[PDB]
């Protein structure tokens, strides 16, 4: 990468905080504004 | 008596032919408007992408 970076990099978890119910039901949300729509 | 009788005898086939003609033409058209319908629906993959726009991904 013609350099050394100025910082490493790490897998981007930082907000884990990520329920499965909410995930679903967001996407839930967008699909029927949009089937509406 | 007599020759009222012979003539709506002699007319009985001909409207007998000529109205099970008429039935079979209301089959074949009550045939002819049936068409199959196919509605077309907003592709998924869209809503997919939308999705990950609001992930920011």
């Amino acid at each position: 990468i013609s350099g050394v970076s100025p910082l490493l990099y790490f897998p981007p978890t930082t907000t884990s905080t990520t329920n499965r119910e909410d995930q679903i039901n967001k996407n839930t949300n967008i699909a029927i504004q949009m089937i509406k729509r | 008596d007599i020759m009222v009788p012979s003539f709506v005898y002699n007319k009985l086939p001909v409207i007998h032919f000529l109205q099970e003609k008429r039935a079979e033409q209301k089959l074949r058209r009550v045939l002819d408007e049936t068409y199959t319908e196919w509605t077309e629906e907003l592709d998924q993959a869209h809503v997919t992408d939308a999705i990950t726009r609001s992930l920011n991904i």
